[PDB]
């Protein structure tokens, strides 16, 4: 047995130190 | 009150493109003036439908922020008495051509908005890290002699960068300083070779001719399949070493 649903986990394009997000999550 | 470098880029992109207030960013987790590596804090992303007349294809464009001086505080960028600069004195940009797979489906295909590639982000830090290692900046008709593909694609013809005005951003003033907009232009090994050995900006007016080596604006299309040399053999005799 072995299964595994654990799943971390870079972010963008295979740089964990990067989100995708909106820029008013960024700024007012 | 906001970052003012950071600030008056946005403004400017929102003079640009009035009709995408709220763009989609690759943002960074810890930012470089934190200690991470990644010199860019935001990479905005925005869909050009493209222009007819300026022979304009429908692409991606990319904007970087972090390699001039967003926040005036010196957490990155030292201030000189006497620099006009703001940072480095530029941002990066990048034009990405849709691919046919892409086009298809924002016409017909249905529910929700196409998400831009997000490749390009890590080229524009990797491009960052190296101006920052090395301490030069790019000015237009530079070329970079990346030697590998932009997209990590074993199959691409496009393993080199010269650098370009961006037709639409050109040049700002900002209260931290002028900002250039360096558009980055993905291209074949003997276009590489020829803006070395003969000038960049004559390889990008060359280009610039035709639809199919990227239009007015410089949009790289990384399915190219042939160089403007190729494709214009004409444009080789401006490239003979005249003696004298």
């Amino acid at each position: 047995a072995a299964p595994v649903i654990n799943s971390h986990t870079c972010f963008v394009s295979g740089n964990s130190n990067m989100i995708l997000n909106h820029m008013n999550d960024n700024f007012a | 009150k906001p970052p003012p470098g950071l600030k008056a880029i946005i403004d400017h992109l929102g003079q640009v493109y009035p009709n995408q207030p709220n763009p989609l960013q690759v943002t960074t987790l810890l930012k470089y003036w934190l200690g991470g590596q990644d010199p860019l804090d935001y990479i905005s992303m925005y869909n050009y439908p493209g222009d007819v007349d300026r022979n304009v294809p429908p692409h991606w464009h990319y904007i970087s922020f972090g390699l001039s001086d967003l926040h005036g505080d010196e957490r990155v960028h030292l201030r000189e008495e006497g620099v006009t600069r703001s940072g480095m004195g530029f941002e990066l940009t990048f034009r990405l051509a849709k691919t046919e797979i892409e086009l298809k489906q924002q016409i017909e295909n249905p529910e929700k908005p196409q998400r831009p590639p997000t490749w390009p982000a890590n080229l524009l830090q990797a491009i960052g890290r190296y101006c920052f290692q090395t301490g030069n900046g790019l000015c237009f008709g530079d070329n970079i002699p990346w030697r590998k593909s932009l997209d990590g694609s074993t199959t691409s013809k496009l393993q080199n960068l010269l650098v370009a005005q961006d037709p639409q951003l050109g040049c700002i003033d900002t209260p931290t300083g002028t900002v250039d907009f360096c558009q980055i232009v993905g291209v074949f090994d003997d276009e590489l070779e020829q803006a070395s050995r003969w000038n960049g900006r004559g390889v990008l007016n060359f280009l610039r001719q035709d639809m199919q080596t990227g239009g007015d604006w410089l949009v790289t299309n990384m399915d190219r399949q042939m160089s403007v040399f190729e494709l214009f053999p004409e444009t080789l005799l401006n490239l003979q070493d005249d003696l004298e």
